[PDB]
RNA sequence: AAAGUA
RNA sequence: GCGGGGUGGAGCAGCCUGGUAGCUCGUCGGGCUUACAACCCGAAGGCGUCGGUUCAAAUCCGGCCCCCGCAACCA
RNA sequence: CUUACCAACCCGAUGCAAACUGCGAAUACCGGAGAAUGUUAUCACGGGAGACACACGGCGGGUGCUAACGUCCGUCGUGAA
RNA sequence: UAACGGAGGAGCACGAAGGUUGGCUAAUCCUGGUCGGACAUCAGGAGGUUAGUGCAAUGGCAUAAGCCAGCUUGACUGCGAGCGUGACGGCGCGAGCAGGUGCGAAAGCAGGUCAUAGUGAUCCGGUGGUUCUGAAUGGAAGGGCCAUCGCUCAACGGAUAAA
RNA sequence: UGCCUGGCGGCCGUAGCGCGGUGGUCCCACCUGACCCCAUGCCGAACUCAGAAGUGAAACGCCGUAGCGCCGAUGGUAGUGUGGGGUCUCCCCAUGCGAGAGUAGGGAACUGCCAGGCA
């Protein structure tokens, strides 16, 4: 078990995140993915960050 | 001592022994000993009858052995309890239906093929009869 | 273009009469010709292949396609999709002035040449020849090169039969020996 | 001594649920299986695990269709 | 072989199609002509036709196998198969690129009134 | 400072 | 039964965790000496046995053999 | 050149398999329809339990030695009662 | 559907190895070919999946589920007819509906991955959010609700924080 | 109406291979060019576009031919549900179901919709 559980924490201010896991020793570069905000009701940016 | 080079699996299930034999023509030699009886036939059996066979030909003529051994047999070790696994391969066994040609002989005549097949039915567990081929 | 306005204009009816094919599309054809480098040294200096590519692509006029290995090998110590060559297929006019260029030109510039083998066909009328030195071709400096390189030349024909194949190379006077 | 075997897996309780001429409704699971052994065809869908279930109401059909002799479910519309 | 390979191409959209139970736009392309079918649902009845190899079309063209036929042909089916109330159907490429021809065929049945 | 034997 | 082993002539590293393996002594050649030894220089020499896995095994896995160390008990 | 020779591949012939299948039953099981028969024998909900040491016999098997009044499953019968 | 019956694996991996559109087809051998060899890259032929599948085995896979490339975040949020499988706690399959999205000309496909292992109840607490609560009242603390985190509790339905 | 060809299906080897022959008006194929729309991890090979001089060589279609694949009885045999029996590891009897393999033999597919050419 390397792979680490981060949050993506939706850009648009709303506090709302998502969980996934991540190899960090491979893939330091920060996740960055287009998500569904359920709060706005958009698909936003979502950014990584401390799960 | 006849014995599979190789084997997908070591042990193998007890099973049974019902049915009459596939291959019950003399199809190679001239003559051959067939199966009556239903039985185990071990290595060290198909080998002594092997043997006195082909002492009684003065290794004239061919043999053909129509059976190979290719079922294991396990045992338990003297003082062992039942349980703790199944026990060590010891031996090798070839199943017989009856009907089963298990030797065939070509190259001498019937009257030494007879006798020669009668000192090998006497190293066996399975009553046998003299058989010889047919055209068809 | 002009070997290829020689094939239609004198190898057909040559090879019409020797062969006595009723159709003219029975008549072999040249389909390609395709350059091969066995960069096999790239493994340790990828740099080697960028320099065997920069020759192919000079002795063809065409930009080269690196080549992987399409399985590992232990005996040559490379793995699956390792680049370890690097090949260019002629067609067309490409193709001929490459054929007129290499009879007329780089062959008979080869080390002690004598004649190209007549038994170097794969059965099905192709021919394949190795050439040692690529300094024979005109478009390579004999005083750039960094280290002799060699190539193989595979002539792909429409041809049915060696003897098929061997006659078509022949009414271009292919060196044969 | 000891023995190095002893271990299986539950059983997964796989197989023909509904077997041919039986009414379903839709959604109904007809097959479970690991890979297609069955194929899906008409009103009938394949899962992420390879299940077969109703997309109709209607009667269970079985059936050995196409160029490979493979076996088809469909549903009849009842 | 090519229309092997082609045909390859093509039957994972005519299963889709199939197992939807569309109304089929067929189109088939050669060198020299270009067709059109729209075919039942069953996939065994034809509704309506079209192609170069008609007097009727291709009276009008200077050849039969270009951009400009290719969009007679479209046409065509297109106002027969309105004329039979169809209007709905699916585009069945056959397993040629979606691209010049066939699309010039597709675009001039789009514009005619197939709705798909 | 270290040098055994015949 | 549970462990640990097996590698140049000898004693011993590396194994773990996949990509030609070392050291001490010994041996061989040369040197120093009247000669030998000591000393000095230079060189050479090899994964217990199969099978398997692997593109590739001293190495991972499963057998088999030889060695070692514990245990083989209560009436 | 020659084989005491060994011979893979392929071709022909002969067997064997719980963890082989280009074939494939009987039964069993699921569903539908129909008659006759059966004190509803079926299902649901609620009050009260006992029981969760089984035994032998037949058939199909694992294990054991196709040893055991052995052991462990499947299924039917009887004992249990 | 049992045995201290016969054999093997797991306690993960992956922002692509996921989605989609378009394309493609294997092993092995033979012949010819520079270095080049049993085996590298090239060409042709035979062959027809004997290959391949991120990792065991089985069932699958050509319309590929196998191989390559472009664009991408559906590895979406709220729900869910109906069904499977469990004593139960649970676990699984699922069309379709609303909102918002990607790929495609379009029909359409997409709620992770060919499928089946990759796991841990409750309690107690931690962090963020919140149109809930707030012990005279306004607040606050604490609590609830929603998202999420901490166990080789592996004797893996987990006697205790601790033998 | 008959012949030939193209497209989409049904069917899924009695339908597939092999061998031999045969067809170009049309259709199909190869084919001819490519500045272009578009394309090659190189190549107009493929995909694509613009065409119509050549050829049915390849491919494809059609015809023929059992060297194969494939299909395949009848009879017997194996197994087996129920009831009964024996010398009971295995069998037999009554009754019901009845293979697989092999044998005789069959066999060079059949067919629907639309379109074009020719008579
Ligand atoms: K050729
Ligand atoms: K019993
Ligand atoms: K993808
Ligand atoms: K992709
Ligand atoms: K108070
Ligand atoms: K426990
Ligand atoms: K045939
Ligand atoms: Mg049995
Ligand atoms: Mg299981
Ligand atoms: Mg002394
Ligand atoms: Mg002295
Ligand atoms: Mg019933
Ligand atoms: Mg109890
Ligand atoms: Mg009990
Ligand atoms: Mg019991
Ligand atoms: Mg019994
Ligand atoms: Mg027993
Ligand atoms: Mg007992
Ligand atoms: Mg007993
Ligand atoms: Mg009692
Ligand atoms: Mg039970
Ligand atoms: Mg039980
Ligand atoms: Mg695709
Ligand atoms: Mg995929
Ligand atoms: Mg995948
Ligand atoms: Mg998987
Ligand atoms: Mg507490
Ligand atoms: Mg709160
Ligand atoms: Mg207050
Ligand atoms: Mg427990
Ligand atoms: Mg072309
Ligand atoms: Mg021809
Ligand atoms: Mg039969
Ligand atoms: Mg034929």
């Amino acid at each position: 078990g390397i792979r680490e559980k981060i949050k993506l924490v939706s850009s648009a201010g709303t506090g709302h995140f998502y969980t996934t896991t991540k190899n960090k020793r491979t893939k330091p570069e920060k996740l960055e993915l287009k998500k569904f905000d359920p709060v706005v009701r958009q698909h936003v940016i979502y950014k990584e960050a401390k799960i | 001592m006849l014995q599979p080079k190789r084997t997908k699996f070591r042990k193998m299930h007890k099973g049974r022994n019902r049915g009459l034999a596939q291959g019950t023509d003399v199809s190679f030699g001239s003559f051959g000993l067939k199966a009556v009886g239903r039985g185990r036939l071990t290595a060290r059996q198909i080998e002594a009858a092997r043997r006195a066979m082909t002492r009684a030909v003065k290794r004239q003529g061919k043999i053909w052995i129509r059976v190979f051994p290719d079922k294991p047999i396990t045992e338990k070790p003297l003082a062992v309890r039942m349980g703790k696994g199944k026990g060590n391969v010891e031996y090798w066994v070839a199943l017989i239906q009856p009907g089963k040609v298990l030797y065939e002989m070509d190259g001498v005549p019937e009257e030494l093929a007879r006798e020669a097949f009668k000192l090998a039915a006497a190293k066996l567990p399975i009553k046998t009869t003299f058989v010889t081929k047919t055209v068809m | 273009a002009k070997l290829h306005d020689y094939y239609k204009d004198e190898v057909v009816k040559k090879l019409m009469t020797e062969f006595n094919y009723n159709s003219v599309m029975q008549v072999p054809r040249v389909e390609k010709i395709t350059l091969n480098m066995g960069v096999g040294e790239a493994i340790a200096d990828k740099k080697l292949l960028d320099n065997a590519a920069a020759d192919l692509a000079a002795i063809s006029g065409q930009k080269p396609l690196i080549t992987k290995a399409r399985k590992s090998v232990a005996g040559f110590k490379i793995r699956q999709g390792y680049p370890i060559g690097c090949k260019v297929t002629l067609r067309g006019e490409r193709m001929w002035e490459f054929f007129e260029r290499l009879i007329t030109i780089a062959v008979p510039r080869i080390r002690d040449f004598r004649g190209l083998s007549a038994k170097s066909f794969d059965g099905r009328g192709n021919y394949s020849m190795g050439v040692r030195e690529q300094i024979i071709f005109p478009e390579i400096d004999y005083d750039k090169v960094d280290r002799v390189r060699g190539l193989d030349i595979t002539i792909t024909t429409t041809a049915k039969s060696d003897e098929e194949g061997r006659a078509l190379l022949a009414a271009f006077d292919f060196p044969f020996r | 001594g000891s023995t190095r075997n002893g271990r299986d897996s539950e059983a997964k309780r796989l197989g023909v649920k509904r077997f041919g001429g039986e009414s379903v409704l839709a959604g109904s699971i007809i097959v479970r299986q690991r890979g297609t052994k069955f194929h899906a065809g008409a009103n009938v869908g394949c899962g992420r695990d390879h299940t077969l279930f109703a997309k109709a109401d209607g009667k269970v059909k079985f059936e050995v269709k196409g160029p490979k002799n493979r076996k088809f479910i469909s549903i009849e519309a009842e | 072989d090519k229309k092997s390979a082609r045909i390859r191409r093509a039957t994972r959209a005519r299963r889709k199609l199939q197992e939807l139970g569309a109304t089929r736009l067929v189109v088939h392309r050669t060198p020299r002509h270009i067709y059109a079918q729209v075919i039942a649902p069953n996939g065994s009845e034809v509704l309506v036709a079209a192609s170069t190899v008609e007097k009727a079309i291709a009276e009008q063209l200077k050849y039969t196998g270009n951009k400009d036929a290719a969009a007679a042909v479209g046409k065509a089916v297109a106002e027969r198969a309105l004329e039979k109330g169809i209007k709905d159907v699916s585009f069945d490429r056959s397993g040629f690129q979606y691209h010049g021809r066939v699309q010039a065929l597709a675009d001039a049945a789009r514009e005619a009134g197939l709705q798909f």
